[PDB]
């Protein structure tokens, strides 16, 4: 059964380290992507995806964009696109860690 | 893309 990407941004949140909520839909599995202030994000160690662990009658995927430490420079703009042969999405939202 | 993830997450690639 296939169908388009979606995707769902959600309020960040502090859980200890920060996380911008998300959850991604698709089959085929879509393709990810965040923009921070329209730059294309380029995941480190401060900053990177953490997905759930996939429920198994599902193709729905949940996780964080995670920030261990943020800092002034990670206020703005996050957006997460997501494509796959049969639909491109994109979801943005602000945040605001300090 | 993903620092956690070179291979893509069952299938979801960066």
């Amino acid at each position: 059964v296939s169908f388009p990407a979606s995707v769902q941004l959600h309020t960040a949140v502090e859980m200890h380290h920060w996380c911008i909520p998300f959850s991604v839909d698709g089959q085929p599995a879509p393709s990810l992507r965040w923009l921070f202030n329209g730059s294309v994000l380029n995941e480190t160690s401060f900053i990177f995806t953490e997905f759930l662990e996939p429920a198994a009658n599902e193709t729905v995927r949940h996780g964080c964009l995670r920030l261990n430490q943020p800092t002034h420079v990670n206020n703005g703009n996050y957006t997460l696109l997501a494509a796959n042969p049969f639909g491109q999405a994109s979801a943005s939202i602000m945040a605001a860690f300090m | 893309g993903f620092f956690l993830y070179p291979h893509g997450f069952y299938g979801i690639v960066c």
